[PDB]
RNA sequence: AAGAUGAAAUAAUAAUAAUAAUUAUAAGACUAAUAUAUGUGAAAAUAUUAAUUAAAUAUUAACUGACAUUGAGGGAUUAAAACUAGAGUAGCGAAACGGAUUCGAUACCCGUGUAGUUCUAGUAGUAAACUAUGAAUACAAUUAUUUAUAAUAUAUAUAUAAAUAAUAAAUGAAAAUGAAAGUAUUCCACCUGAAGAGUACGUUAGCAAUAAUGAAACUCAAAACAAUAGACGGUUACAG
C-alpha cells in the first residue's frame, strides 16, 4: 500500500535530525546526512525534496533539517564538506575489533570513517612503504597542533622547533609542512585523536 | 590586635557596595567607560529619573505594558530579519 | 510542625566564637523539648561576615556565627520562642520558616535538601535500616 | 495532634462525622453525610470568623458553605423526609433553618451574636 | 536534655565539620 | 603579531574545512556566542548566598528570566529565595 | 523563546547601517603622527613610513544595503501568516 | 472481567472516556514505521556513514525486485 | 595623632550646580570589635570645598558644562597647591548631572594629569529609593 | 554663596558659618531588581520577608442520584474623594498666602504650605467600578507559541487541557468579533429622537457632603455611529 512505498522511500530512508545545521561548538563527527543530486537534476533544481532548491545554488551536496517548515523555505545549507575529509582519511593510510563479533547508542569502534584492518602496508615503485607522509598546517604557537587533511593533531617534535615557526609566529598557518602520522585512535565521543611528526 | 589588622583589609573588602571599579593606571579613561557600563547595566540613570518626579500606578503600569510590548516587537524583529537575511543567503 | 530556624548569633569574645551560639542552642532546645517538641538537627553553620554593618540595639555587628536548628513543634510555642530570640540581644537575627510534612513525615534542612539529601535517613545513610 | 495542624484536625473530625452519619461502609455522598461534613468545615470556618471579623474573603465562604448545607438538606427533605428530620435533628439545626431563605446579613451577626 | 547537651558540644565545643560555604 | 579575537583556534580532534580559516568563520562563531536548571528546587536554596548570588547583578538586582533563562516555576521560586535571603539577614 | 509579530503593513529597517571601510590614507596619516609623536618630528625611526604616505595620497588625497528590498520581497512568503 | 495493573476492576467509565473524539477522525493520522527507529539508531553507531552522499532522486519505485 | 590613610574627592552633580569635596581619611593608631568598628569606618574630615559659584559663574551659569570643567581644573589645582597628592586619592560621584561628564573630562585630560596618577578606585554613591517618600508631581509645561 | 526656572524672584536659605561632604540620633510613610498583574481574588483589589488560620488545582477510586441554571425583591463586599471620633503627621499636597508670566493671570511655572494622603473604630455605597462586551449549557475549521498535566524512550517537532496571537466559515452599518460580537437553548438587567435632564418636586437612608427613585411642559428636525475623500495640525520620519 502507500504506507509501505513511503516508508521505503529514500525521503524516509533519511533518519530524523534536527541538530543545528550551523554549528559553532567543536566538531567531532558528522551530524547531517550528505544528500546528493545528479548535474542532471541539478539543472532542473530537483533534489528529490519536497520543493525545488533554489537555483543560486551551485553545489551539488546540501545538508537539510526540514523539507518544508512555516515560513515555506527548505531548511538546508548547501555544504558536503564532511566527505572529503573520510575520503582524505582513505588517502593517509593510517589504519585505527568491534566489527568482529536494549539498544545502545555509543559510537561502535570506528562509525563508519575507516573500515581497514591494521596490518597491511603500502608498496610503491620506489618500494614498500615504511612510513606515510602527507603534508599539513601547523595553526599555533603553543603540544603544538596541526591540520592535516580535514582533521586536528597535537603534532610530536624532534628536537627544536624550526626556526622559521619563530620568525613567523602566529602567521604558522600560512606555511605548509610535512608530516608523518604516528598513529590514530578514537576516543569514546568520537573524536581522532592522530598523532604525526613534523618531518 | 595583630591578627585584627590582619584581617582589616579583608572585612573592609567585603562590604563592596558593587558599583566600583581600580583604576587602571595606564589608561585611567577605560575604567570610567567600565564604570559607566555597570551604571547603564543596573538602569541607575534611568532610575534616578524616575524618582525625580511622581507617576501614578496607572500610568505606571500602562508604561510598563508599552515597554514591555516594544522590546517583545523588536525581538520579533529581528528573528523576521534574521530569516530574511538567510533566505537571501540561500537565494530565496 | 517542623520549623527551620536559622539564627545569626553575634561574636563578641574572640578567642571562643562558638560559646554564645552554644549557649543559644542550649537555651532554645531545651524550650522545645521542655513544651513537648522535638529537635531534630543542630547544623552549626560557621562564621560568615555580615553583608552590611548590622545593627541591633546599640551595637553594630560586622559578623556573625550562623547556625541553623530544625525542630518539631507547635505554632504556639514556635511564635515563643520568635519572640525570646527577637528581644534576646545575642540574636542579630532570626528566621523560622516552615518545613512541610503533608507527603514525608521525615524530611532534611534546606542545606542538606540543596545538597540532594532529602531525608535526615539518607544524612545517615541506609544500611541495615530495612529493618 | 496538639502539635500538627488544625487541618488535620479538622480532617480527623470530617472522617469521625462521615462514619457516624454513614449508611454503608464507604458511604461518602449521601445527603447526610454531606451536610455533616458541612457542619464540621463550617463550625470551623464559623471560628475563624470568630477570630477574625474583618476577613470578608473567609466570611463569605462561609455564607456559600452555609447556603450549600442548606440545598442539600432542602434536597434531602424532598428525598427521605425521616432521614431528613433524623439529620437535622442529630445536626443541632431544624425544619426553620434549613427551608428559610438565610443570608449571613449583619441582622443575623446582632441578634445571634456571632461575635 | 542529655541528648541536647551531648549534640550541642559535639557540634560547637567538638570541632567538627562545619557547613560553611567555600 | 595577530590579535587572539582575529584568530580562529581549532581545537584538538575536532574535524574542520577550509572555511574554518577564514574571517568568516570567526564572525559566524561570535554572532551564535546551572545548578537550578537542573530540576532542583531554588527556594530550598534560601540560606546559600552564594548559589543566588550567582543569579544577581554587582549590585544585587534579580537577573531577569530573558538573562536567567530559567522556568517560570524556577524564575519565581528563584526570586522568592533572593528575596527571603535578603530578609532573614544573609546576602 | 520565539516571539511572533502580528501581520505588519511592511518589513522595512528606518536606518540600515553600513560598513564603509575607512580610507588607507588617513590611518596612514594617524600612524606617520603618531610615529612622529613618539620618536619625533623628522625622527630616523619611523621616515619609511612617510614613503608610503607620500605615495598612498601622491594620486589623490583620499584615494548600498539591500536589506529592506529583501526583505519587502521575502515578507510575504517568510510571514507565515494564515491562509485565505 | 479482571483486575488492571494497578489490582483495580473497571467498574465506571473515567473522565476521557466519556469525551467525544471527533477531532481524532477527522485529523490525518500521523504515520509512524519501526525502520525509521532502527535507522536513528544506525547513524547514531556510526555517525561517518552519514557523510556518505546520498540521492534523494526516487529513479523508479515499482521497479524494485529485491 | 592624626594620619591619613588616603583622600576622597566627591562630586554631587545636580540639576542646577555641580559640588566637589576634598577630604582626608584621618587615622588613630593606638574590645576587638571596637577596634574593627573603628577601622572600617574611618573618620572623615573636609580639606577643600568648591561650587561653581566660586569659580564666579551665576545662576543658571552654574550648572552649564563649562562651569563644571572650570571647577574640576581648580579643584585639581588647589589640591596640587596645598600638597595633597602625597596619599592616594578615591573618586566618588554622586548623580548624573550634565557637569559629571565635565569633571571626568577634565579628570582624565591635562587638567587633572597630576591627580590622576594618585587615584586609585572610582566608586558611584547615587542615592536611590528602593521605595519611599512620594516624589513632586510632574510639571505641566 | 546656596536653592529654583525658559529666565528669574519670592514677607520666613546663608556670615547666627549656609549649600555640599562625613558621622550620630528620632520620625513617620513606602516597598528597587525579579515583573509579565504571569498569576490569585466575585469585583473592588493584590508582587519586601516570616509565621497562625481560611479558601482556591488536576487525575484516579468510592459514594449521592438531577440535589441543577439563572435570579425580581433582598443580602454582602466595593477604588479615589468625603465626613464622624481618637492618635499620627517624614514626604506629597486641595484651599490660602506670596513670587513670576501676561494686554489681563482670576491659570499653567516657583516658595511657604492648611485639610487630606497614614493607623485604629465607624458612616456612605458612588468611578471611563471598562473587556464601554451579564450568567449558564451543547456545538463549531486551522495555525503558532507558551502555560499545566499525563506518558513514552535531550528525543518522540509526543498526546490531553487552558491562556495568548493571527485567522477560515459565520455574523456585522462597518470598525471589527472569532471560540464570542458565530450556530442554538434558558434566565435576569437595560433601551425606544436631541435638549430640557439625571434636572425639578416628592419619598427613603446618612452626622453631613450627598446616594437611590425620578418626571412633565416648552423648543426643534434634528441628533449620533462606522467608514470614505479632502483640508488642517505649535503632526512624525525619509529623501532631495
Ligand atoms: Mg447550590
Ligand atoms: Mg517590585
Ligand atoms: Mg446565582
Ligand atoms: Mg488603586
Ligand atoms: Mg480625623
Ligand atoms: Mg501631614
Ligand atoms: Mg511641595
Ligand atoms: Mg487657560
Ligand atoms: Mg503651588
Ligand atoms: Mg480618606
Ligand atoms: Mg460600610
Ligand atoms: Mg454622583
Ligand atoms: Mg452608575
Ligand atoms: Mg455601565
Ligand atoms: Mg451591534
Ligand atoms: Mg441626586
Amino acid at each position: 500500500t502507500l504506507a509501505e512505498l513511503l516508508g521505503r522511500s529514500r525521503i524516509a530512508q533519511v533518519a530524523n535530525n534536527h541538530k543545528p545545521l550551523t554549528y559553532t561548538g567543536k566538531k567531532f563527527h558528522p551530524t547531517h546526512q550528505i544528500i546528493e543530486t545528479k548535474p542532471s537534476t541539478l539543472y532542473r533544481q530537483e533534489w528529490g525534496l519536497k520543493s525545488a532548491i533554489p537555483s543560486k545554488i551551485k553545489s551539488r551536496y546540501l545538508v537539510y533539517n526540514d523539507l518544508d517548515t512555516l515560513e515555506r523555505i527548505t531548511t538546508f545549507e548547501p555544504r558536503g564538506g564532511t566527505q572529503w575529509n573520510r575520503l582524505r582519511f582513505q588517502e593517509m593510510g593510517v589504519p585505527i575489533n568491534p566489527f568482529f563479533k536494549k539498544f545502545n547508542t555509543e559510537i561502535i569502534g570506528t562509525g563508519g570513517l575507516s573500515y581497514s584492518l591494521p596490518g597491511k602496508l603500502k608498496n610503491s615503485p620506489n618500494g614498500v612503504i615504511q612510513r606515510t607522509v602527507v603534508p599539513g598546517r601547523i595553526l599555533n604557537v603553543v603540544k603544538w597542533l596541526a591540520a592535516i587533511g580535514g582533521f586536528v593533531a597535537d603534532v610530536v617534535f624532534f628536537q627544536s622547533p624550526p626556526s622559521s615557526f619563530n620568525s613567523m609566529g602566529d602567521f604558522i598557518r600560512m606555511k605548509t609542512f610535512l608530516f608523518e602520522i604516528l598513529e590514530a585512535s578514537m576516543e569514546k565521543n568520537g573524536s581522532v585523536s592522530m598523532h604525526a611528526r613534523l618531518l | 590586635a595583630e591578627i585584627a589588622r590582619s584581617s582589616v583589609e579583608n572585612a573592609q573588602m567585603r562590604f563592596n557596595s558593587g558599583k566600583s571599579i581600580i583604576v587602571n593606571k595606564n589608561n585611567p579613561a577605560e575604567s570610567f567607560k567600565r564604570l559607566n557600563r555597570i551604571m547603564f547595566e543596573n538602569n541607575i540613570p534611568g532610575d534616578k529619573r524616575s524618582q525625580r518626579f511622581y507617576m501614578k500606578p496607572g500610568k505606571v503600569a500602562e508604561l510598563k505594558r508599552s515597554q514591555r510590548h516594544r522590546k517583545e516587537f523588536m525581538m520579533g524583529f529581528k528573528r523576521l530579519i534574521e530569516i530574511v537575511k538567510d533566505a537571501k543567503r540561500k537565494g530565496y | 510542625m517542623l520549623y527551620e530556624l536559622i539564627g545569626l548569633v553575634r561574636i563578641t569574645n574572640s578567642n571562643a566564637p562558638k560559646l554564645e551560639a552554644k549557649e543559644l542552642s542550649s537555651t532554645i532546645g531545651k524550650l522545645i523539648i521542655q513544651n513537648r517538641g522535638v529537635v531534630r538537627d543542630i547544623v552549626p553553620m560557621g562564621i560568615r561576615y555580615l553583608p552590611k554593618i548590622m545593627k541591633k540595639d546599640q551595637e553594630k555587628h560586622f559578623r556573625a556565627y550562623h547556625f541553623l536548628m530544625l525542630f518539631d513543634s507547635s505554632a504556639a510555642v514556635q511564635s515563643e520562642i520568635l519572640r525570646t530570640l527577637k528581644k534576646d540581644p545575642r540574636v542579630i537575627r532570626s528566621s523560622i520558616v516552615k518545613v512541610d510534612l503533608d507527603k514525608q513525615l521525615d524530611r532534611a534542612s534546606s542545606l542538606h535538601r540543596s545538597l540532594g539529601k532529602k531525608s535526615i535517613l539518607e544524612l545517615v545513610n541506609e544500611d541495615y535500616q530495612s529493618i | 495532634m496538639r502539635n500538627s495542624e488544625n487541618k488535620n484536625a479538622i480532617k480527623m473530625a470530617v472522617e469521625l462525622a462521615r462514619k457516624e452519619f454513614e449508611r454503608f461502609p464507604g458511604d461518602t455522598g449521601s445527603s447526610e453525610v454531606q451536610a455533616a461534613c458541612m457542619t464540621v468545615r463550617i463550625q470551623n470556618m464559623a471560628n475563624h470568623i470568630k477570630e477574625h471579623r474583618k476577613d470578608f474573603a473567609n466570611t463569605r465562604n462561609l455564607r456559600i458553605l452555609v447556603q450549600q448545607r442548606q440545598a442539600i438538606l432542602r434536597y434531602l427533605k424532598r428525598d427521605n423526609p425521616e432521614k431528613y428530620y433524623w439529620t437535622i435533628q442529630k445536626l443541632g439545626l431544624n425544619d426553620a433553618a434549613i427551608t428559610d431563605e438565610f443570608n449571613m446579613d449583619r441582622r443575623y451577626m446582632q441578634d445571634y451574636e456571632f461575635f | 536534655e542529655s541528648q541536647l547537651l551531648k549534640k550541642i558540644d559535639k557540634v560547637f565545643n567538638d570541632e567538627t565539620e562545619e557547613f560553611t560555604d567555600a | 603579531k595577530i590579535d587572539q579575537s582575529l584568530s580562529k583556534k581549532l581545537p584538538k580532534g575536532t574535524i574542520y574545512d577550509p572555511f574554518d580559516f577564514s574571517m568568516g568563520r570567526i564572525h559566524l562563531d561570535r554572532k551564535y556566542q546551572d545548578i537550578m536548571k537542573s530540576g532542583a528546587n531554588p527556594l530550598e536554596f534560601y540560606a546559600r548566598p552564594r548559589i543566588l548570588s550567582r543569579y544577581v547583578t554587582s549590585t544585587g538586582r534579580i537577573q531577569h528570566r530573558d538573562i536567567t533563562g530559567l522556568s517560570a516555576k524556577n524564575q519565581r521560586r528563584l526570586s522568592k529565595a533572593i528575596r527571603r535571603c535578603q530578609a532573614i539577614g544573609l546576602m | 523563546p520565539v516571539y511572533r509579530l502580528p501581520p505588519l503593513p511592511r518589513l522595512k529597517v528606518k536606518k540600515p547601517i553600513i560598513r564603509q571601510e575607512a580610507n588607507k590614507c588617513l590611518v596612514l596619516m594617524s600612524n606617520l603622527l603618531q610615529c612622529w609623536s613618539s620618536y619625533g618630528h623628522m625622527s630616523p625611526k619611523c621616515a619609511g613610513l612617510v614613503t608610503e604616505l607620500k605615495s598612498c595620497t601622491s594620486e589623490s588625497a583620499l584615494g548600498k544595503s539591500n536589506i529592506n528590498y529583501h526583505a519587502a520581497r521575502l515578507y510575504d512568503r517568510i510571514n507565515g501568516k494564515p491562509h485565505d | 472481567p479482571h483486575a488492571n495493573n494497578k489490582g483495580l476492576y473497571k467498574t465506571r467509565p473515567n473522565s476521557s472516556d466519556k469525551r467525544v473524539g471527533v477531532k481524532r477522525l477527522y485529523r490525518p493520522p500521523k504515520l509512524t514505521y519501526v525502520e525509521d527507529r532502527l535507522r536513528s539508531l544506525f547513524y547514531k553507531q556510526h555517525p561517518w556513514e552519514l557523510s556518505r552522499p546520498k540521492i534523494l532522486v526516487e529513479n523508479e519505485i515499482g521497479d524494485e525486485n529485491y | 595623632k592624626e594620619e591619613v590613610v588616603k583622600y576622597i574627592l566627591h562630586g554631587k552633580f545636580t540639576k542646577n550646580n555641580t559640588h566637589l569635596t576634598f577630604s582626608s581619611v584621618v587615622e588613630d593608631k593606638n574590645t576587638y570589635n571596637d577596634t574593627m568598628l573603628y577601622y572600617l569606618n574611618l573618620p572623615q574630615k573636609v580639606k577643600i570645598s568648591l561650587s561653581t559659584g566660586c569659580l564666579g559663574f551665576r545662576k543658571a551659569a552654574r550648572g552649564e558644562y563649562e562651569a563644571a570643567f572650570q571647577t574640576s581644573g581648580r579643584m585639581f589645582e588647589l589640591i596640587k597647591e596645598k600638597n595633597m597628592l602625597n596619599k592616594d586619592i578615591e573618586v566618588v560621584m554622586d548623580d548624573f548631572g550634565k557637569g559629571r561628564a565635565a569633571f571626568i573630562s577634565a579628570l582624565v585630560g591635562k587638567e587633572g594629569a597630576s591627580v590622576v596618577k594618585k587615584v586609585v578606585k572610582i566608586s558611584d554613591a547615587t542615592k536611590l529609593k528602593f521605595g519611599g517618600v512620594r516624589s513632586p508631581k510632574m510639571r505641566r509645561l
